[PDB]
């Protein structure tokens, strides 16, 4: 197809003589991707657009996502502690593809009622201790289905008390009592905190108060700053290796603390963060890797991809009711997702040679959606308060499908257009707005 | 059932699964558990509800772990029992090693290891074969994020920054694969990571200062800096397109408060281009550290080579840099 640039049809120009495991894996990945990028693999379905890219197989992915909400055989026992995640990934994927998930309200309520602990928070299921990731997943799922009845399911005060137990003296959060402390924990905790409009102050008997801390955000951006590495990226805990997944968690968390152009440059060195984030993207694959010298992966279309609207807002500043534009290749990412990450029977995958799963389906679609919109923060918030005010001022305009060549073009078709997602909350803007506004108008339980 | 017929377990009644498959609508994403897993977890709910700290409960956690090592709750409960009963943690570590070897990609096992190992009463000093076991893991997956994370904690906990096996193991891994960025990251921590025990852990020095100065060392060992830079050049010469040693070198220079122009001639030797990292290095030298006329134009030339030939997927970033340099040069011409 003449609409496919040489950049996506050939290996890189520079090649070292030395062969190691790293280059062996990288070479194999490029070789698997090439026939798909070229659109000549027999597993691919059309129609192919003027850029030589297959359509998003909406019907196939819809069927996959609906099936993923039903029953699994005993072999899936490894997912037992992650059942709330499975609900979220499917609902998110369905929302992205334009489905009304209102009809799942009752089933969502039934699922999470059993998983909520009386001492507060939500765990992986009945008898499992509360965990920030399962609470995050449950809250976002509840946000998507909406309704007063789903909102009322959560014990707000208990959630607040439990989350208070996770606050650590160094400013971060553990994922559960006795569990690991990483920036994933901080991000999940603060999203739950923001969407439910929990009190900013720590519970009066929180252990962290013995360490001089008074609020959930005390010491937090400092903790996140200590997770930046010499590479410019952000690691899971201080001293660990920079990784796209933790870069998203850290940046999203910072943007929950204030305006991106204030908080991000203050706590992160953007001069090192920017090139490291840029370096996540490979050619000819087009997709993002998670860390230096490892492989592209469709889920980083979200983790790395959604770092970009946050960083770009930090550079542009708040828009009142001039931009640096997109600093990555939207064409490349779109080619990787649509040409390489679609499974013929439905669902999306990490990379060619991998089976699809609902996690990779959710995040590849989330990344595809982000390239289709201009996401920016404004001076107009749907929040009636000032805490997380900037986080609820995010708005969106469509970035329409392009014609011809260019450095920043939309190579998806308009038939491929997905619903926009909030870059921090990873749900539709209206869903995040509705849940936050509802809780803001509820008095805190006694 | 196993537990339901064991006299060891007669004294306690299991708590049956409540998934909401009786009340209201049908739950989502259900799993048809094996009868063995159903029974074990029903007894686990019972012992956890009673806060039971016993040998039988300990065995139970081991059984459930053998069926599902990604059960986060059971690991935490297991740790509680081990400390409450004053169990031999050396034996627990030997058991944990076997679980780790069976489940390479499981990270819960490694938080558990940290919890146990952090106990000074049981592990006052670095166990004599702990570093060897880490190398047994790295021999199977040299970039395992969770094992590297554990090793960082281990170094800080036992103060192993200058321990010869830490640097030796890093160099063994870099010999096997010079592109192992996890090994380079650990090397930075050993050589330039903050060590002050009265401070919170950080990946970089000077996080209390301006973010642009993040990484700056309070006191600089100049001979160590020279040695690390020389090491970086030697590895680069083995494979110039390898990003890791170039990034490490930028980190060392930032920490030492030295300019990128210290490597100007080294970078030029790869330019007929044998390394795009050498091109990006020169771009920064000409743009940020060279105040002479024509230097701005040369930086733009370098960035143009990158956007058109040597790293074109990052065109929008290169162009952003070009715009920054153009504006800066215009401001310079203005004044
Ligand atoms: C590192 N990674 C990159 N892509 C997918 C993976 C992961 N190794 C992983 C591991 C831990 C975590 Cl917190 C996030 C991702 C992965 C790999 C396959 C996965 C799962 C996760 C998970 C999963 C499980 C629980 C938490 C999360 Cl965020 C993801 C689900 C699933 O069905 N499969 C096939
Ligand atoms: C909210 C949410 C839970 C945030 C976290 C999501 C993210 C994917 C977590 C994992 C990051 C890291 C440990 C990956 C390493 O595994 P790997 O070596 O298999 O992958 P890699 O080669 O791409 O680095
Ligand atoms: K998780
Ligand atoms: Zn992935």
């Amino acid at each position: 197809h003449p609409g496919i640039p040489a950049l996506f049809r050939e290996p890189p120009l520079i090649h070292d003589l030395l062969s190691t495991e790293t280059t062996e894996l990288q070479s194999e990945t490029v070789n698997k991707c090439l026939p798909l990028l070229k659109g000549i693999h027999n597993s691919q379905k059309g129609p192919f657009n003027k850029y030589g890219i297959p359509a998003l197989q909406r019907k196939d992915h819809l069927e996959y996502l609906y099936d993923s909400l039903e029953d699994y055989p005993a072999s899936f026992v490894a997912l037992d502690a992650s059942r709330p995640w499975m609900v979220y990934w499917a609902l998110a994927g369905l929302c992205l593809l334009g489905e009304d998930v209102t009809r799942f309200r009752e089933r969502v309520i039934s699922t999470f009622t059993a998983a909520q602990n009386s001492t507060g928070g939500i765990g992986g299921g009945h008898g499992q201790m509360s965990h920030v990731a399962s609470s995050y997943a449950a809250v976002l799922s509840i946000a998507m289905v909406g309704g007063e009845e789903a909102f009322k399911l959560i014990d707000r005060k208990a959630m607040w008390k439990w989350l208070g137990k996770l606050k650590q003296p160094d400013g971060g959060f553990t994922v559960c009592e006795g569990g690991e402390e990483d920036v994933r924990g901080a991000y999940c905790a603060m999203v739950v905190h923001a969407l439910l409009d929990l009190p900013l102050a720590l519970p009066p008997e929180a252990e962290a108060r013995q360490n001089g801390l008074e609020t959930f955000t005390d010491g937090l951006p400092e903790y996140l700053s200590r997770c930046q590495t010499y590479e410019g990226g952000i690691s899971g805990s201080p001293g660990s290796e920079a990784h796209g997944a933790y870069a998203f968690c850290a940046l999203a968390c910072l943007c929950l603390l204030g305006r991106p152009e204030v908080v991000v440059p203050r706590y992160m060195n953007i001069a090192t963060l920017l090139p490291w984030l840029s370096a996540r993207q490979y050619a000819p694959e087009g997709g993002f890797s998670g860390r230096t010298n490892k492989l592209v992966d469709g889920c980083y279309s979200h983790w790395v991809g959604n770092c970009w609207p946050l960083v770009q807002a930090a550079l542009d500043g708040t828009q009142p009711l001039s931009s640096v534009g997109n600093l990555y290749s939207r064409e490349g990412l779109t080619r990787y997702i649509l040409s390489c990450c679609q499974c013929k029977l439905g669902g999306l995958r990490d990379k060619p040679g991998k089976h699809p799963d609902s996690y990779h389906t959710c995040y590849a679609l989330t990344g595809l959606s982000t390239v289709q919109y201009y996401h920016y923060c404004t001076d107009s918030s749907v929040s009636s308060k000032d805490d997380f005010s900037s986080a609820f001022s995010w708005k969106h305009d469509p970035n329409f499908a392009s014609d011809g060549q260019g450095s920043d073009i939309g190579v998806f078709t308009e038939n491929d257009r997905l619903v926009p997602f909030h870059p921090i909350f990873v749900i539709p803007h209206k869903s995040a707005e509705d849940i936050r506004v509802w809780f803001e108008n509820q008095s805190f339980d006694l | 059932g196993k537990y339901s017929s064991d006299p060891e377990w007669a004294s306690i009644k299991p708590i049956e699964l409540n998934d909401g498959s009786d009340f209201g609508a049908m739950p989502l994403a259900t799993i048809s558990y094996s009868p063995e897993y159903l029974e074990a977890t029903s007894y686990l709910r019972a012992v956890m509800a009673a806060n039971e700290m016993s040998e039988r409960a300990l065995r139970l956690t081991g059984d459930i772990i053998s069926m599902n090592p990604a059960h986060y709750t059971v690991w935490i409960y297991r740790a509680k029992i081990l400390f409450a009963l004053g169990k031999d943690l050396n034996e627990e570590i030997e058991w944990l090693n076997k679980v780790a070897l069976k489940h390479l990609k499981n990270y819960q096992i490694w938080h558990h290891r940290q919890v146990l190992m952090s106990s000074r009463a049981h592990f006052p000093t670095l166990p004599p074969r702990e570093q060897d076991f880490l190398m047994e893991m790295f021999a199977q997956d040299a970039k395992s994020y969770h094992v590297w994370t554990y090793r960082h904690w281990l170094v800080r906990h036992f103060k192993l920054w200058d321990h010869p096996r830490e640097i030796q193991d890093v160099e063994a891994l870099l010999k096997a694969d010079v592109r192992n960025n996890s090994a380079w990251n650990h090397r930075y921590m050993l050589r330039f990571g903050p060590r002050d025990e009265n401070e919170f852990d950080a990946g970089l020095h000077n996080t209390t200062g301006p973010s642009s100065e993040k990484g700056r060392l309070p006191v600089v060992d100049e001979d160590l800096v020279d040695s690390e830079l020389q090491y970086s050049q030697s590895r680069i010469l083995e494979a110039p397109e390898n990003r890791s040693p170039w990034s490490y070198a930028r980190g060392v220079l930032q920490a030492a408060g030295r300019p990128l122009s210290e490597w100007k001639d080294f970078a030029r030797s790869f330019v007929a281009v044998k390394s795009s990292h050498a091109i990006e290095w020169l771009a920064d030298v000409y743009a940020e550290e060279d105040g002479s006329e024509g230097s701005a134009a040369e930086a733009v030339k370098m960035l143009t080579l990158l956007k058109e030939k040597y790293d074109p997927i990052r065109r929008n970033y290169w162009e952003y840099r070009i715009r920054q340099i153009t504006a800066s040069a215009a401001h310079a011409t203005e004044i």
